[PDB]
């Protein structure tokens, strides 16, 4: 039912359709080979308010396109140092948000990404 | 000046009368100002307490008792603000300065304190012993030239309150953000809360937002907003941690539960803890105790109920249950399982998620519903399927009129109540389904919003046959009830508020009940136009 | 391989209580209950209760006042009691286990235990032999004059199926049952291959093996 | 409470044939259906899950099929070895229950019954009895005639027949009769016989022996 979509990565898009995401919370996440997967970048639905990593700070920007029902992320000014494997993630929240970002769920994963 | 947290320790003595002291220095090592008690006890003798002579201030109450050292050097302190009291209304408490050695408190010079702003004073078993806004003294007839203010501070200044946030704007009738607010770190206005210190939900810069309010981010500025009904509390649930060889919540555990909001783990009840287990010396559940678990909105993992009160009709203790992520599962299949019990209905009613695992409710011979639900709705992940076998019949269940409620959508129901729908056949007041919205008639009057009926502002003013409001707000009004600034209708017209160029505005009463500005002379209230007001 | 075995007195007297061990094998009793099913001759497959993993119960609803199934989770066997039987609680008793958790499609079935209500004593069969005559051949036994049923009878000590018939109980007018096994055998083996005939009946604690020549 | 219903009562099938049974439920109840097998003097065996889901083990020629209050258990091709009582269950309404069933009977071709009499066991005649058995073996069809003769005699309630259960493999009956005479009545007498007529006999076999 919650299918998420991932399109535009290699050498940023997560349509998210299959539920009303009222309250919920998607966001981006990345893995590296070598390591374990990361935070980098969410962004509550209802309200839009946004958080980043510190790596991903400014020189990222996250957005949502509400009705299309997609995510969007920028990834301008890129380095050798953040080429990894990209999953948008998106989970139901308690309260619509109302508490620590890092505390968030996460239930459903996009297929994989690859940004070298 | 030099801030220190204080101490709120009472009586109580930290380790030994040497890690009391060594302590004591350390929290109070440099201190100019005390935003909590002082607090001096169990000092021995011979011990220097002369780091004490660079306190200037103190904010809750100061305690000196037990001690044994000849002398407490508090040769600055100016004042005693008591924002707190030791005990009853006592805000200087010295009490039993002494020992069974022949040695008590013989110095306490004080020569600097000059006023306590707030409570009395309690001596006992001591044997050896100007501006309009200001406090201690004066140092000139101004408010700047004074020793320590009353009330609050700002740069020199001795105000009686800090620089507001907003400022009422007398032009668009809204109100502005002020740029010359600050926010109340103490007796202190500070335009920005210090270093790990956090903004209340009103005004000052503390370090912990505490209870009923949780941490947020605004403008950059981490601040406190309250938290929607209980504060989120993770807790760990059957098999984890506090219940690693635990086999079901039982009487011993389910006090940890308080609380709790979020469990990180699943959730079993079976029939061992309402039998209780000798062999892990566990007395029997008392099914009060299960109403725990009504503070629960989320489970991680899955959801295990084969033993349930044969007197109670519903899972209640789950009726604020909002979702199931499955992310651990019976058997690696189930994420929702009830199992011959008693109940008539689930009355998951606050249900509206099982992310991934399957259904099984089996056996309940007397529960009715659970048919009614597309839990194809629920579900998130493919391949969910659910197993609802051997409960009471549809047709039995029609013989006594046990089915969805005629407000209810036909996508069913957790139990016969309006409050039990799935979702609602024509609208929802609160988490009730309804036949209308009380738009012409009835208390009080609302408006739709997308299925759901929402209360007009108090200060709209009821319209026989007709709306009263169109909006949330207050200026969504028709005719306001009483009185009306603007755009806006008010229980009070604007009177004492601060403004622009840090004046007080008031209004007053128009007789057709319309806030009008005063004349700026009348500056302590005004009943009219014209000078002729105050 | 998952089992059901169960083993109980079958003959019980009328006002007085059965009892029933099923002992489970390929599964534990903690992840799984086990079912009990009954079937008469007339009235056809009735379900009677069950003890689930947790160890509570479920009865049927003509069956809750007499009715107590408990167990033993680390014996691996279960324990099936009723009361007050009488005339028509005659029938065959099962336990059984669902293919999977918390359902009902009974893919493991104990043996049976065949219950019979009367004040009528046990008593144990003779056994008779069917020779042969001269003129393939039959030959057979004659298990005569027991109470209650059943009584098994193999061939051979299981080595010899083929063409056997062991026929249905007859009730004879003493109320005491009667039976026959025969079997199909090439004439040219009579003076070649010894045949013999295993009755076994429980209840009496009768065991025979009689030599037909 | 909820009633299955099943039909027909008992199926008389040629092998090869296509069978259905029909479990009629009197609420409707979806797929909640469970098909068994029992065969004579055994336990209840699983075929069908759920209407249709198939279970390991079962050959394939059975299925299921239906939806609501109509279901139906099919064989495309019977064999001998179907022979047996077919049962549904219900899972939907508490508590759990099962049709009355339907008996899966087999035809086959006529065959004749090869008949075998037995006299007393002397060990049996000290006892003080003697029981006389007349045996006819695989045969079909079932109906038969059993006439016991003591010296041209017809006897006449002193004789107890039991009949087998249709075989798996040739699907024929067995019949044993069983004359009982007190070892006075038998040593009063010389010829002893038994008279069986069936479809597959031209003429009345008779088998006899004398004491
Ligand atoms: C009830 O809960 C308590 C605590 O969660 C369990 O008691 C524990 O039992 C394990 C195994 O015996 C011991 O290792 C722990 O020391 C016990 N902890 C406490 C706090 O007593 C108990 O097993 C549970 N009972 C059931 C039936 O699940
Ligand atoms: C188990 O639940 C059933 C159904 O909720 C209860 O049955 C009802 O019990 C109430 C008790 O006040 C009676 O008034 C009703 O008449 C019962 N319903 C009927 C007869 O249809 C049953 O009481 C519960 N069992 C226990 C032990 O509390
Ligand atoms: C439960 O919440 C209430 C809310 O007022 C609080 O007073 C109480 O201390 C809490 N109990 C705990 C955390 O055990
Ligand atoms: C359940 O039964 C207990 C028996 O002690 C009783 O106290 C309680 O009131 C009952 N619960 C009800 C009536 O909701
Ligand atoms: C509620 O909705 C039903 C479904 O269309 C309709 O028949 C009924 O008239 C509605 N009642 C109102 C709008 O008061
Ligand atoms: C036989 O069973 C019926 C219930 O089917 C019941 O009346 C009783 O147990 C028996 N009948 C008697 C004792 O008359």
């Amino acid at each position: 039912e919650v299918q998420l979509v991932e399109s535009g990565g290699g050498l940023l898009s997560c349509a998210a359709s299959g539920r009303t995401f009222s309250s919920y919370a998607m966001g981006w996440f990345r893995q590296a080979p070598g390591k374990e997967r990361e935070f980098v970048v969410a962004i509550n639905w209802s309200s839009g308010s946004t958080y980043y990593a510190d790596s991903v700070k400014g020189r990222f920007t996250i957005s949502r396109d509400n009705a299309k029902n997609t995510m969007y992320l920028q990834m301008n000014s890129l380095k050798p140092e953040d080429t990894a494997v990209y999953y948008c993630a998106a989970g139901y929240q308690i309260n619509s948000g109302n508490y620590n970002f890092k505390d968030y769920e996460y239930d459903y994963w996009g297929q994989g990404t690859q940004v070298t | 000046k030099k801030v220190c947290q204080g101490t709120s320790n009472k009586l109580t003595q930290l380790g030994t009368f040497e890690d009391h002291f060594l302590s004591l220095q350390r929290m109070f090592n440099n201190c100019e100002v005390v935003l909590g008690n002082l607090e001096i006890t169990y000092v021995q003798r011979n011990y220097d307490l002369s780091f004490l002579k660079t306190i200037q201030e103190v904010a809750g109450y100061v305690l000196i008792a037990l001690n044994t050292v000849e002398r407490i050097p508090l040769e600055n302190l100016q004042i005693i603000r008591g924002n707190m009291y030791y005990e009853n209304s006592y805000a200087l408490a010295v009490l039993s300065n002494y020992d069974a050695n022949k040695t008590g408190l013989k110095e306490l010079p004080m020569r600097n304190l000059q006023e306590i702003l707030h409570g009395a004073v309690r001596f006992s078993n001591n044997p050896a012993l100007c501006h309009n806004q200001c406090a201690a003294g004066c140092t000139g007839p101004r408010e700047s030239d004074c020793l320590v203010c009353r009330k609050f501070r700002d740069e020199a200044t001795c105000k009686d309150t800090c620089p507001p946030l907003m400022l009422y704007n007398p032009t668009t009738y809204q109100m502005d953000v002020n740029p010359e607010g600050k926010y109340s770190f103490g007796a202190t206005c500070v335009k920005k809360c210090p270093r790990n210190y956090v903004v209340t939900d009103h005004g000052s810069c503390v370090r912990a937002c505490g209870a009923d309010s949780y941490e947020m981010e605004e403008d950059g500025v981490r601040k406190c907003k309250k938290c929607e009904g209980p504060c989120r509390k993770v807790c760990n649930g059957i098999g984890i941690g506090e219940f690693k060889d635990s086999l079901s919540i039982n009487a011993t555990n389910i006090k940890h539960f308080k609380n709790c909001t979020s469990i990180s783990g699943d959730l079993h009840i079976l029939p061992v803890a309402f039998r209780g287990d000798s062999f892990t010396h566990t007395p029997p559940l008392d099914p009060q105790e299960l109403d725990i678990l009504k503070t629960v909105k989320e489970i991680t993992g899955f959801l295990l109920i084969q033993a349930w009160p044969e007197n109670r009709t519903d899972l209640h203790a789950f009726e604020n249950l909002e979702i199931i992520r499955g992310r651990t599962k019976q058997h690696g299949q189930f994420s929702l399982a009830v199992v011959s019990l008693n109940i008539t209905s689930l009355g998951l009613r606050s249900l509206k998620e099982i992310s991934d695992g399957d259904v099984i409710i089996s056996g309940n011979k007397n529960l009715c519903y659970a048919n009614t639900i597309n839990w194809k709705k629920l579900f998130g992940t493919s391949g969910q399927k659910t197993k609802i076998i051997s409960n009471r019949g549809e047709n039995s269940c029609k013989a006594t009129g046990q089915v969805c409620h005629a407000l209810c959508s036909p996508e069913g129901c957790w139990g016969p109540e309006p409050r039990d729908c799935v979702s609602c056949r024509n609208v929802s007041r609160g988490r009730e389904c309804v036949d209308k919205c009380n738009l012409l008639e009835g208390e009080p009057r609302e408006f739709v919003e997308n299925s759901e009926c929402i209360q007009c502002h108090p200060e709209c003013l009821p319209q026989a046959m007709n709306i009263t409001c169109t909006g949330r707000g207050p200026d969504n009004c028709i005719q306001c009830a009483h009185y009306i600034d603007g755009p806006h209708c008010v229980k009070t017209c604007p009177a004492g508020v601060m403004g622009e160029n840090n004046t007080l505005v008031w209004k007053y009463a128009d007789a057709g009940h319309v806030c009008h500005l005063c004349h700026p002379n009348c500056t302590y209230g005004c009943t009219g136009p014209g000078l002729e007001g105050c | 391989q998952v089992q059901l075995k169960q083993s109980g007195p079958g003959l019980v007297q009328p006002s007085q209580s059965l009892s029933i061990t099923c002992t489970v094998s390929g599964f534990s009793l903690t992840n799984y209950g086990v079912h009990w099913v009954r079937q008469s001759p007339g009235k056809g497959l009735e379900w009677l209760g069950v003890i689930w993993s947790g160890g509570n119960t479920d009865y049927n609803t003509p069956f809750t006042s007499r009715l107590s199934i408990n167990k033993d989770n680390s014996k691996s066997q279960v324990f099936f009691k009723m009361n007050s039987l009488q005339s028509n609680d005659t029938a065959i008793y099962y336990c059984a286990r669902a293919l999977t958790y918390y359902d009902y499609e009974f893919a493991y079935w104990g043996q049976g235990t065949l219950v019979t209500v009367s004040a009528a004593s046990t008593k144990g069969p003779s056994v008779f032999p069917l020779a042969p005559s001269s003129k393939t051949a039959a030959l057979g036994c004659l298990v005569k004059d027991y109470f209650p049923e059943p009584v098994t009878v193999s061939w051979n000590s299981g080595a010899l199926t083929s063409g056997v018939h062991t026929f249905p109980a007859v009730l004879q007018s003493s109320g005491l049952y009667s039976l026959s096994s025969v079997v199909t055998v090439p004439s040219s083996s009579l003076g070649t291959q010894t045949y013999i005939c295993n009755v076994n009946h429980k209840p009496s604690n009768t065991k025979v093996d009689k030599r037909v020549e | 409470d909820i009633l299955l219903t099943q039909s027909p009562v008992i199926l008389s099938v040629s092998p090869g044939e296509r069978v259905s049974f029909s479990c009629r439920a009197s609420q409707s109840i979806g797929t909640n259906i469970h098909w068994y097998q029992q065969r004579t003097n055994g336990s209840p065996r699983l075929l069908i899950k759920y209407a249709s889901e198939s279970i390991s083990g079962i050959p394939s020629r059975f299925s299921g099929s239906g939806s609501g209050t109509d279901f139906t258990l099919s064989i495309n091709s019977v064999e001998s070895e179907d022979i047996a009582d077919y049962y549904c269950q219900q899972n939907n309404n508490w508590p759990t229950t099962f049709g009355a069933g339907t008996k899966l009977e087999l035809k086959r071709t006529v065959a004749a019954p090869s008949v075998f009499i037995f006299p007393p066991s002397d060990e049996q005649l000290k006892s003080g009895t003697a029981s006389v058995v007349c045996l006819l073996n695989n045969f079909y069809p079932r109906e038969a005639k059993v006439q016991w003769k003591v010296d041209n005699a017809l006897q006449s309630g002193n004789s107890q027949e039991s009949v087998t259960e249709q075989d798996s493999k040739d699907s024929t009956y067995s019949l044993s009769s069983t004359l009982t005479l007190s070892k006075a009545d038998y040593e009063k007498h010389k010829v002893y016989a038994c008279e069986v007529t069936h479809q597959g006999l031209s003429s009345p076999v008779t088998k006899s022996f004398n004491r």
